């Protein structure tokens, strides 16, 4: 029962920029015969198998660039990538292979960038939907850089916290951003019954939150 | 060159049990061995165990034993896993690896992996509600507008706006599930101009209901 451990569980740094993690091992993966430690290193983009980037504490396959330099012997291993491209976005896994074989948890790697504030917008339920039996509401928290976000609803200007469901995208490619669905769920009779709706949304980038909001009265 | 190619999703009610494949072209199926590794959606990578394709042998972790068989049929070079009474906690990707040459004790090739649902649920077509703004934008930049898919089960289903034509500023989200049923959501950004001058429809397909929506974008 060889147990892994890796930190930090997740990442963020600025292209051009270097970064490190550390594998930590419950055992020696080194072998007295050999001379060799049994650990290696995957990357795994999003909807992508992983890849084997180093093996043998420190050996790099084919085309695996300088910049990767996996380190450390015996339980303390750790993983190096100097330079960081937006395409180094993935998780890293490292694995035992001494006896049987063992993952790593993982380090998540993101992209940083430069704080932008989400662009919000407030959707009233459709006809179709309000005919069926139900009604939404959809809040979007488009493009933003941190992750880390607050969403807010109000009915008449009373804070809301059942029947909602957030769903969050991976960091974009491209432009670096996050973005988020938030959706609070009613019935035909309670969003009938009530008239205004907000969406409140606090991000570091200001004390004071952004707020959207539509009366249902207005058409 | 080598390849390690596995099968598609499979939808799998509880309790029953399924077998995955993993055939192998390339190099001489007999001389490696074949790992199985698990993968939860947003979550670690975690072994579950190597067989000896000549000799037929097999490894396992703890955790797996009883749970997962793995078999090797060298006429036809394919390595199966299957796993017996399945429950939801065995809803997950499921890779096979082939170990690299020499004492690497690495993986090097990789198959695409295969697909695990396990749910009592049954198919259902999407509902797709286009989901307009309540007031008109002012005179400058874009206006965001959206679709919603809600009741459908089992995943995907595809998103797209226009027929594919709009592709900058699409975000559609990831599913999340709502007693047996799943509900997403995709928004578009357009400059204020194009709506509601133009036309927009979302494309709404679920390849699992043979169904296919294209619902247009109304303001009022």
């Amino acid at each position: 029962d060889i147990v892994m451990s890796q930190s930090p569980s997740s990442l963020a740094v600025s292209a051009g920029e270097k970064v490190t993690m550390s594998c930590k091992s419950s055992q020696s993966l080194l072998n007295s015969r050999t001379r060799k430690n049994y650990l290696a290193w995957y990357q795994q983009k999003p909807g992508q198998s992983p890849k084997l980037l180093i093996y043998w504490a420190s050996t790099r396959e084919s085309g695996v660039p300088d910049r990767f330099t996996g380190s450390g012997s015996g339980t303390d291993f750790t993983l190096t990538i100097s330079s960081v491209q937006a395409e180094d976005l993935a998780v890293y896994y490292c694995k035992q292979s001494f006896y049987l074989r063992t993952f790593g948890g993982g380090t998540k790697l993101d992209i940083k960038r430069a704080d932008a504030a989400p662009t919000v917008s407030i959707f009233p339920p459709s006809s179709e939907q309000l005919t069926s039996g139900g009604a939404s509401v959809v809040c979007f928290l488009n493009n933003f850089y941190p992750k880390d976000i607050n969403v807010r609803w109000k009915i008449d200007g009373s804070e809301r916290q059942n029947g909602v469901l957030n769903s969050w995208t991976d960091q974009d490619s491209k432009d670096s951003t996050y973005s988020m669905s938030s959706t609070l769920t009613l019935t035909k009779d309670e969003y009938e019954r009530h008239n205004s709706y907000t969406c409140e949304a606090t991000h570091k980038t200001s004390t004071s939150p952004i707020v959207k909001s539509f009366n249902r009265n207005e058409c | 060159q080598v390849q390690l190619q596995q099968s598609g999703p499979e939808l799998v009610k509880p309790g029953t049990s399924v077998k995955m494949p993993c055939k192998a072209s390339g190099y001489i199926f007999t001389d490696y061995v074949i790992s199985w590794v698990k993968q939860r959606t947003g979550q670690g990578l975690e072994w579950i165990g190597e067989i000896f394709p000549r000799s037929g042998s097999t490894y396992y972790n703890e955790k797996f034993k009883g749970k997962a068989t793995l078999t090797a049929d060298k006429s036809s070079n394919t390595a199966y896993m299957q796993l017996s009474s399945v429950t939801s906690e065995d809803s997950a990707v499921y890779f096979c690896a082939r170990d690299y040459y020499g004492t690497s004790f690495a993986m090097d090739y990789w198959g695409q992996g295969t697909s695990v649902t396990v749910s009592s649920a049954k198919t259902t077509p999407p509902s797709v509600y286009p989901l307009a703004p309540g007031s008109a934008a002012q005179t400058n930049s874009m206006v965001t507008l959206g679709c919603l898919v809600k009741g459908y089960f089992p995943e995907p289903v595809t998103v797209t706006w226009n027929s594919g034509s709009l592709s900058s500023g699409v975000h559609t989200f990831p599913a999340v599930l709502q007693s047996d049923l799943y509900t997403l959501s995709s928004s578009v950004t357009v400059p204020s101009s194009t709506w509601p001058s133009e036309t927009v429809t979302c494309n709404v397909a679920h390849p699992a209901s043979s169904t296919k929506v294209d619902k247009k974008i109304v303001p009022r």
